[PDB]
């Protein structure tokens, strides 16, 4: 197998290379091809046969190897080309077949600061019907993806019910993220006031609902 | 005499796929061709001393074709399967029915020495082949070597081949060459074959008294 | 273009078998070997199977992973691959992607041309039983009113959400699903527009659990 930087930073308008070690079975002297994948999606192929480019990917990507191991260079760094990145070879060896690398995620630095926006549904009318009731918190359009969730009931921290996710990423390279407190009906008219406190870099956005 | 149909001297004594419905016959007068045959030499080269090969086949007495370098036993540190689109036969691709493209295996390209002696009471015609690919990215993918020899010694025939990397016109889909050689050996001689890699090697000879 | 879709994807019991499906369209497909490809959840990528073009005699190439327990085969006729996994484990959990490769010319390997994938599709090798989803309306209340739809307790994945029949991509974004401590997952959609189009006009979500094979339409109101 094939061992790349599990992680690499780099500014914007930057020279950035991602390694791709090997051996001489694979890296040496198979082609090696490089895919982009961003956060849940078919993987893009960049560059193949150690250096070509196919057809729609800019002059940005090039390809390099020397020896057993092989380059990435990424040249015009945009907020865009933040995914997930492979390397990929044949290994001539017996049964080894096509091996990939770990893979490496690009961080593009310098990306603004991105406040949360929050979006809370108190429990809806048809599952009170159904004698449940999830308070739904929908945090997004966050591009630092370090954010604390806290829920509260009537100034109350609460253990009990909160599930969260991790944060996401979408379309805005930003952040995404949702979080859910399960409670009784009970408990939803027992108290006046549910918050979902989310705190992004220091400040909390927090919204409020109501029975 | 003996009927080419549609097929060159080069491609008939190669063994082209798309030759193999030729009657063969062990004597005849002279050679009868066509004014282009459409099947020659499938994968494009040089082929050495091709009008000395046409002259010396003018005419014979005696013609068996045999196999000098059994596939399944002569090789077994090497690669055998090695097929090319430019060689089809029913819409397959295929080799030519004499020779064999020895490539890599498990990673390796051991150094090979294949002797053949002649216990015909007879000259056989060996046929062999140096494989000058395009690119030094193919030399090592198949071969998995960059710097091949390939030496072929008899007392009548000795020689250190020179296979060469260089790009090509494109001829038949390849941009890559194959050059063709060949030899008479006296009975009781012996040939040895001698590679680290880009050697055609024989897998059928013939047998003739030349009358 | 070049457009890749794959099916078969679902839960599947250890030990039992399953076959996916790749249908190619937009280009010649027995010119062009084919390759499955899979990853675990957030695990990178990771090689299954091979098979080369009929030029290429139609062979196949498996991972050691995957080699006795699965077969690669293709059908020229109707332009399809398929990948018939057999005895299958919880490792092999995985979405699986299919993709069009070349075959080299000498030494028959793929080249790695992977330039056009499928979307892809989840295999779910697991014990537990399948559970449809409860599908419950968000109601809405800038200038810009929030409404969307609460998927909730199902297993396995994935879930599709739609808005107006697949419609609108404006202002929609449905997000990752929490897996419970009760081995169900619940995921939320949520949609964004002009709040004084609330009483102006329809707003549908239409959920999908193919595993449950669970088809919900419902409707957002103030
Ligand atoms: C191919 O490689 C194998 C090595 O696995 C060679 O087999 C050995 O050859 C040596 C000397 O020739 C013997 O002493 C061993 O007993 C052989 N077997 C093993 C398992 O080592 C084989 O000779 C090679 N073939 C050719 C044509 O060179």
């Amino acid at each position: 197998v094939l061992t790349q930087p599990p992680s690499v930073s780099a500014a914007p308008g930057q020279k950035v290379t991602i390694s791709c070690s090997g051996s001489s079975s694979n890296i040496g002297n198979n082609y090696v091809s490089w895919f982009q994948q961003l956060p849940g999606t078919a993987p893009k192929l960049l560059i193949y046969d150690d250096d070509k480019r196919p057809s729609g990917i800019p002059d940005r990507f090039s390809g390099s190897k020397s020896g057993t191991s092989a380059t990435l260079g990424i040249t015009g760094l945009q907020t865009g080309d933040e995914a997930d990145y492979y390397c990929g070879t044949w290994d001539s060896r017996l049964s080894a077949g096509v091996v990939f690398g770990g893979g490496t995620k690009l961080t593009v630095l310098g990306q603004p600061k991105g406040a949360p926006s929050v979006t809370l549904f108190p429990p809806s009318s048809e599952e009170l019907q159904a004698n449940k009731a999830t308070l739904v918190c929908l945090i997004s359009d966050f591009y630092p993806g370090a954010v604390t969730v806290a829920w509260k009931a009537d100034s109350s921290p609460v253990k009990a019910g909160v599930e969260t996710t991790t944060p996401s990423k979408q379309s805005n390279n930003k952040y995404a993220a949702s979080s859910y407190l399960s409670l009784t009906p009970e408990q939803w008219k027992s108290h006046r006031s549910y918050s979902c406190q989310v705190t992004h870099e220091g400040s909390t956005v927090e919204k409020t609902v109501a029975p | 005499p003996l009927q080419l149909g549609n097929c060159s001297v080069a491609g008939w004594i190669l063994g082209n796929p798309e030759c193999e419905s030729l009657i063969s016959k062990e004597s005849w007068s002279y050679i009868v061709e066509t004014p282009n045959p459409e099947n020659g030499t499938c994968y494009p080269g040089y082929f050495a001393d091709y009008e000395e090969l046409r002259e010396q086949l003018s005419s014979v007495s005696s013609f068996e074709r045999f196999e000098i370098f059994p596939k399944e036993s002569s090789w077994p540190n090497h690669t055998v399967t090695g097929v090319t689109a430019s060689c089809s036969h029913n819409g397959k691709s295929s080799f030519y029915r004499n020779l064999l493209w020895l490539t890599e295996k498990n990673g390796l390209y051991p150094n090979l020495s294949n002797s053949y002696v002649n216990n015909k009471e007879k000259e056989v015609l060996v046929l062999w082949g140096v494989h000058h690919p395009s690119n030094i990215r193919d030399q090592r993918a198949i071969y998995h070597t960059e710097n091949a020899y390939v030496s072929v010694v008899s007392s009548h025939y000795s020689r250190r081949f020179t296979p060469e990397i260089a790009k090509r016109p494109k001829v038949r889909g390849q941009e890559g060459r194959i050059n063709y050689y060949w030899t008479l050996l006296e009975p009781g001689d012996t040939i040895i074959f001698e590679a680290n890699g880009n050697l055609i090697a024989p897998w059928y000879a013939f047998a003739l008294s030349r009358g | 273009e070049v457009q890749l879709v794959e099916s078969g994807g679902g839960l599947v019991q250890p030990g039992r078998s399953l076959r996916l499906s790749c249908t190619a369209s937009g280009f010649t497909f027995g010119d062009y070997g084919m390759s499955w490809f899979r990853q675990a959840p957030g695990k990178g990528l990771e090689w299954v199977g091979f098979i080369r073009s009929k030029v290429y005699g139609g062979t196949t190439e498996y991972a050691a992973s995957v080699k006795g327990r699965f077969i690669i085969s293709r059908d020229d006729s109707k332009s399809i691959a398929y990948l018939q996994m057999n005895s299958l484990k919880t490792e092999d959990t995985a979405v699986y992607y299919c993709t069009r490769d070349w075959v080299r010319d000498i030494i028959l390997l793929p080249a790695l041309h992977l330039d056009y994938w499928g979307q892809g599709t989840l295999v779910t090798v697991s014990g537990a039983s399948t559970k449809g989803p409860s599908v419950f309306p968000l109601a809405p209340s800038g200038g810009t009113a929030a409404l969307g739809c609460l998927v909730k307790d199902y297993f396995p994945e994935p879930v599709t959400v739609s808005w107006n029949s697949g419609a609108l991509t404006s202002g929609v974004h449905t997000f990752p699903a929490v897996l419970q401590s009760s081995g169900l997952y619940s995921l939320s959609s949520v949609v964004t527009v002009p709040s004084s189009s609330l009483g102006t006009q329809t707003y549908i979500c239409n959920v999908n659990h193919k595993p449950s094979n669970t088809k919900v339409d419902k409707r957002v109101e103030p």
